[PDB]
């Protein structure tokens, strides 16, 4: 019937709007990932520097 | 007295045209609005 299929619409929309915040979610974590990850390779390098410097001291 | 009279009449009129012209449109929408719950309430028991 009619209004049960577009109830059944209205409910496709909702896993549509779930849909685009599961990619929202994604994006952010992986978003904040990358900033961690940066930050890690940055501390190895800091630290392997840190080491040579003292090295020629 | 008669200018008074005259224009009294001409503000009562437009009144009512201006009165009918809004009143007919908000009609349609209250039976719209009453016949769109029957629409919807086919599984309506999510608050929306």
């Amino acid at each position: 019937s009619q209004s049960q299929g577009i109830q059944q619409l209205l409910q496709a929309e909702k896993r549509a709007a779930e849909k685009v915040a599961d990619a929202r979610k994604r994006k952010a974590r992986r978003l904040k990932q990358a900033k961690e990850e940066a930050q890690m390779e940055v501390e190895q390098y800091r630290r392997e520097r840190e080491q040579e410097f003292q090295s020629k001291q | 007295n008669f200018e008074k009279i005259e224009n009294e009449l001409k503000e009562i009129n437009t009144n009512q045209e201006a009165l009918k012209r809004n009143f007919l449109e908000l009609t349609e929408l209250k039976f719209i609005l009453r016949k769109t719950q029957q629409f919807f309430d086919e599984m309506a028991d999510p608050d929306l």
